RNA sequence: UGCCUGGCGGCCGUAGCGCGGUGGUCCCACCUGACCCCAUGCCGAACUCAGAAGUGAAACGCCGUAGCGCCGAUGGUAGUGUGGGGUCUCCCCAUGCGAGAGUAGGGAACUGCCAGGCA
RNA sequence: UCCUCCUAAAGAGUAACGGAGGAGCACGAAGGUUGGCUAAUCCUGGUCGGACAUCAGGAGGUUAGUGCAAUGGCAUAAGCCAGCUUGACUGCGAGCGUGACGGCGCGAGCAGGUGCGAAAGCAGGUCAUAGUGAUCCGGUGGUUCUGAAUGGAAGGGCCAUC
RNA sequence: CCGACUUACCAACCCGAUGCAAACUGCGAAUACCGGAGAAUGUUAUCACGGGAGACACACGGCGGGUGCUAACGUCCGUC
RNA sequence: GCGGGGUGGAGCAGCCUGGUAGCUCGUCGGGCUCAUAACCCGAAGGUCGUCGGUUCAAAUCCGGCCCCCGCAACCA
RNA sequence: AAAAUG
RNA sequence: GUCCGGAUUGGAGUCUGCAACUCGACUCCAUGAAGUCGGAAUCGCUAGUAAUCGUGGAUCAGAAUGCCACGGUGAAUACGU
């Protein structure tokens, strides 16, 4: 709870000063981080959809949520009801854990990193990020992979605006560009 | 909302009681307290209540919201009832699970004698 | 030349079979219907094709009640 | 969280080159030895033309 | 010639044109041509009239056609019989009854207006007068 | 018509039996129910067997 | 008796939205922990439990505010039962019934029971 | 032949080789119950990923959904999910609807036995309205009810069913 | 790679204005129909049961309609 | 009126039973030949008559138009 | 086996 | 698809030449394509030949994988018509 006590001791006050809230509950919070793995390739190997849970649950430590196909896609050749991906929802200590290791440890092993995009707010202070190889997390042995796999990183927020959103990851000195 | 979803919840059990007649045993709770009420067919006559609210319950417990007070609770409710002669109500959980504080509360005014 | 019309089915006979005032007995049907264009209200039961029925003799009452406005039949007790 | 069904998740020790050390909790299950982390990465800590060369290569 | 995109069926019973015309001001332009009379105009008519009265305008100032020939009109083939089902669309009219406002023009003198309109009435089966904007 | 009538046997050796149908293909496996016996005045499993 | 709050109803937009303001002693809400009772097709988010450091931020309640929703005359108009008439595809007259829309206007709900806090 | 809408004139009914569509099933769960839940579509952000997969938020408010037509219903959901299940029970049935009739439909409640629920309760199939075939003749099981001198038996009856 | 301008032009959604509908309805009559009450009137005019039938080719006119061409001394319903 | 059709350049399949376009010729490129044909090797070419609809999805199912074929279009 | 033409 | 292959491209150079943009050769660093033995068809070769390996020369300021020439290693097979 390491990024917790530093929200707690120190990011509330410096919010508090930076936007002169009336009152210590509206300071923006962190209040879950959504992984997700689109796993199209699932629609012919179920293999594929396994590993990719695996590797989720290898990442977050939490088993993952098989996720199905809300309606059928003759475009992606997909009937309604099929699996074709799996997530994972990070809340409390588990969130907190996992925003460490990936702010201290799995962003920078990201190949070639200049730095996460500012405007990947999705304009209520939620941020989004790509990952492109499961690697970057130490939990994944690289000798043991099977297939390349990313995977979608959402941040929720109680924040009202991106702006506010921003100041809340840049005070956890988030490798914004 | 939680309100709302928790009314949503509550309307098909207590259309029915409406529906039957029957004298209502009503409960409410919330993070600190917890309410009975027992309430006439008529839906809009309360006959007798108990909560731990009224400084009679609550000077008594250690903590207004765990489930020895919705015991006592329950059982105040159940002895004022039998003093005014009732003795036949359905139990509205009020779309609270029928668990915990709430069966605590409706267990214990069993043991009183309230016959549901 | 010839039509690719022509068919019907038979005629329901729904609708209202005792309106407001009259006096009926148990078991009484009181509307025909499709669906619960009319609500079962006090004394009245609701069948498996939506008929509605008097549980008990008395007065047939129409209202409108609810936050939807919606039609209620009930028997009123004599 | 429901048990038997979630992977093993305990704490280890992150040592990077740079001499930093994080004790994090993880599903690795051994201790790790990171090339690199937040407190050294160059784009982290901040350690990230015509005329000009025609002038030195061709001094006059 | 008018006719609706597409229509919900294809058929319509003949129905009656009792009653009063709405749409009876002149709500668009200064000027426009009200029917007296009662009965069905059709695509081609209403067409003819327009005709009429554009180029009698030399193509000026502005003209709304205020009805459309939505009602479709079955005819059977000669040296048919009756019944057999009912006849095919041939052709589209809009019901018009006394009062309404047929056409309307703006951009153009009262005087060419007129002219404009009584060349546009002579195509039409149903009597007509000429109108013109009012405060209320 | 793909449904195929079948009987519901009673256990209770009483031969009283229901009847009703079934997807014999899409369901091979031997419809077993509790269900009224009139005859000994029990519910009992009914087992089924051809029509 | 009055103000405030909670629960259950009456009623079912004159009662609902929007906008501006406002309140935490109590109540309510968020909230705090969670091995637990119980729970997540993952997640204490929800459900649940054990509580009371913090805040009314959100929610909610209250008050104000017509940009809306809503309600809504009078008069006229449409239709129409009966009887009569015409130039009869449609109308008119006597008589009875009389809209819909729109107009003036109204309008920021009202109310019963029980319980709690404050005066 | 059957179902839905209009014609049909605001109760019911109402014709034409009038205007338009459907049925001749499906389902041991898609039935019962208890607990829970809430749609379409669009916008923004997000690895592969694109107009369209999965994820997060917002707008929206049922424009979705309903095993299959159309109409009437449906949020207390009748719509979506899960647990436990067999009430898709047997004998009856106040009363009522609809038919010239044969018939068809709705039904509280009573007896027995049952499932779900802590309980009030709910359950005699399915949101409802199509998914159907009289009688004869015979088949199968049950039941001595009958049994042509008598005991049986055959055959018949009755009940279930083809 | 990107892209910068401009259209004989087309143009959704939204907003304002204008019509149309048997199979449209956020409204909605007159009549008609069902039920209750009360006088007057009417040779019970009502209902049940039983004996005897005939009839089941209708026509025109009015009103409301389908059909036909708001053609027919046309055709098919409703009602007088 | 009732049946049957319209698919590479040509002639034929595929439809019924929706997902997944085949055969022969011809065309192109290379080869054999002095050269051409024959022969040999290797490729390309319909996007399914036209508009709509149903569907997650149409050559396929449905409806209408256009074109093409078969019959039938009688009794006085 | 087949085996045309200029 | 490699410590095979070395095309392509970026950067930095050298030299000849009045002058290397079109359009030179060579060097260094980086890059690291096709290609895993080639359809129908088709060529050369009978011995110091074929195959393979280097070397030199003319033309020529510079500019050979071409041409002309030189050695090293050094086969297989020819029943036969
Ligand atoms: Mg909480
Ligand atoms: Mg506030
Ligand atoms: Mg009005
Ligand atoms: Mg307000
Ligand atoms: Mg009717
Ligand atoms: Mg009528
Ligand atoms: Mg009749
Ligand atoms: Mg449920
Ligand atoms: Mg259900
Ligand atoms: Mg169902
Ligand atoms: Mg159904
Ligand atoms: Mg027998
Ligand atoms: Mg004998
Ligand atoms: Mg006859
Ligand atoms: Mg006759
Ligand atoms: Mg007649
Ligand atoms: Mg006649
Ligand atoms: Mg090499
Ligand atoms: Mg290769
Ligand atoms: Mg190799
Ligand atoms: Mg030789
Ligand atoms: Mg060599
Ligand atoms: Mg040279
Ligand atoms: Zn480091």
């Amino acid at each position: 709870a390491k990024l917790h006590d530093y929200y707690k001791d120190e990011v509330v006050k410096k919010l508090m000063t930076e936007f002169n809230y009336n009152s210590v509950m509206q300071v923006p919070r962190v209040e879950k981080i959504t992984l997700n793995m689109g796993v199209g390739e699932a629609i012919a190997d179920k293999k594929l959809l396994d590993n990719a849970a695996a590797d989720l649950a290898a990442i977050s430590g939490q088993k993952p949520l098989i996720t199905k196909a809300r309606k059928s896609v003759a475009g992606f050749k997909i009937r309604q009801g099929y699996p074709i991906g799996c997530k994972v929802t990070l809340r409390g200590e588990r969130m907190w854990e996992f925003f460490e290791r990936l702010i201290t440890i799995a962003v920078p092993r990201i190949r070639d990193f200049r730095g996460l995009s500012a405007k990947s707010f999705d304009g209520r202070g939620n941020y989004s990020m790509g990952v492109r190889e499961q690697i970057i997390f130490p939990e994944i042995d690289y000798d043991k992979v099977d297939r390349v796999r990313g995977l979608d990183i959402t941040i929720t927020t109680t924040a009202k605006s991106d702006e506010e959103g921003r100041a809340l990851l840049a005070a956890f000195d988030f490798p914004f560009r | 909302d939680k309100k709302s979803a928790r009314i949503r919840r509550a309307t098909r059990a207590r259309r029915k009681l409406q529906e039957l007649g029957a004298t209502r045993l009503v409960v409410h709770r919330t993070p600190r307290h917890i309410y009975a009420q027992v309430i006439a067919p008529n839906g809009s006559e309360v006959l007798v209540a108990a909560s731990t609210v009224e400084k009679a319950i609550a000077e008594q417990l250690k903590y207004t919201g765990n489930k020895d007070a919705a015991a006592a609770v329950g059982k105040a409710v159940a002895e004022r009832a039998l003093e005014k002669g009732i003795k036949d109500v359905s139990f509205d959980r009020s779309g609270f699970q029928y668990h915990g504080r709430v069966q605590a509360l409706a267990d214990a005014a069993r043991e009183a004698g309230l016959q549901f | 030349g010839s039509t690719r019309n022509g068919r019907d089915s038979e005629a329901k006979r729904l609708g209202v079979k005792r309106f407001g005032g009259e006096s009926v007995l148990a078991g009484s049907i009181i509307v025909r219907q499709r669906g619960t264009k009319f609500h079962a209200g006090a004394n009245v039961g609701c069948g498996r094709d939506h008929t509605l029925f008097a549980k008990a003799d008395g007065k047939v009452k129409f209202e409108v009640k609810g936050p939807k406005n919606r039609k209620f039949i009930s028997i009123e007790a004599e | 969280m429901k048990k038997d069904i979630h992977p093993k998740y305990e704490e280890i020790t992150a040592s990077c080159s740079c001499g930093n050390v994080m004790k994090i909790r993880s599903t690795v299950g051994h201790d790790l030895n990171l090339d690199v982390c937040s407190k050294c990465h160059p784009f982290f800590t901040g350690k990230q033309g015509r005329v000009d060369r025609f002038n030195k290569r061709f001094n006059i | 010639m008018l006719q609706p995109k597409r229509t919900k069926f294809r058929k319509m019973h003949k129905g009656r044109n009792r009653g009063l015309a709405q749409g009876t001001d002149v709500s668009f332009g200064s000027f426009g041509l009200k029917a007296v009379g009662r009965g069905r105009l059709t695509a081609r008519q209403i067409e003819a009239a327009r005709r009429a009265m554009t180029r009698a305008v030399k193509r000026q100032g502005k003209i709304w056609i205020r009805v459309f020939p939505d009602k479709p009109i079955t005819e059977k083939p000669l040296a048919v019989r009756m019944g057999k089902g009912k006849g095919n669309v041939e052709y589209w009219v809009a019901l018009i009854q006394p009062g309404k406002v047929l056409y309307e023009m703006d951009g153009v003198p009262e005087e060419l207006a007129r002219e404009a309109f009584k060349l546009a009435a002579a195509k039409l089966p149903i009597k007509t007068t000429f109108v013109t904007k009012t405060v209320m | 018509g793909i449904r195929e009538k079948i009987k519901l046997v009673s256990s209770a050796g009483t031969g009283h039996f229901y009847t009703t149908t079934k997807n014999k293909r899409t369901k091979p496996e031997k419809l077993e129910l509790k269900k009224f016996d009139p005859v000994v005045r029990q519910h009992v499993i009914y087992k089924e067997a051809k029509i």
